[PDB]
């Protein structure tokens, strides 16, 4: 019993690695957004 | 004599007022470009 409760806080472990990197990626895809209007600003200023 | 220092005067009066209207076109031309920059500062600060 427990070895299988070492399993169990084992998974529920990994889900909470799995939730990190789930929420970085979609960070880093919100920060790609920023970048992507940071990169149109330094555009309409070469126009400029 | 006379009327060749009045002319002169009004020559360069013209083309200091020529030069004015200019530089004011180009500044209302220049200030768009500045509202379209401050938008993607605002746009990016929405990405942030």
């Amino acid at each position: 019993i427990s070895q299988s409760e070492t399993y169990r806080r084992r998974r529920q472990e990994w889900e909470i690695q799995r939730n990190n990197a789930e929420a970085e990626l979609k960070q880093i895809d919100a920060q790609l957004k920023s970048l992507a209007v940071r990169r149109e600003a330094a555009v309409l200023q070469k126009t400029s | 004599t006379q009327f060749g220092s009045t002319l002169q005067n009004i020559i360069e009066r013209q083309d200091a007022e020529a030069l004015n209207a200019l530089l004011q076109n180009q500044a209302a031309e220049l200030i768009l470009t500045n509202l379209s920059i401050q938008d993607k500062t605002i746009e990016e600060l929405d990405a942030e």
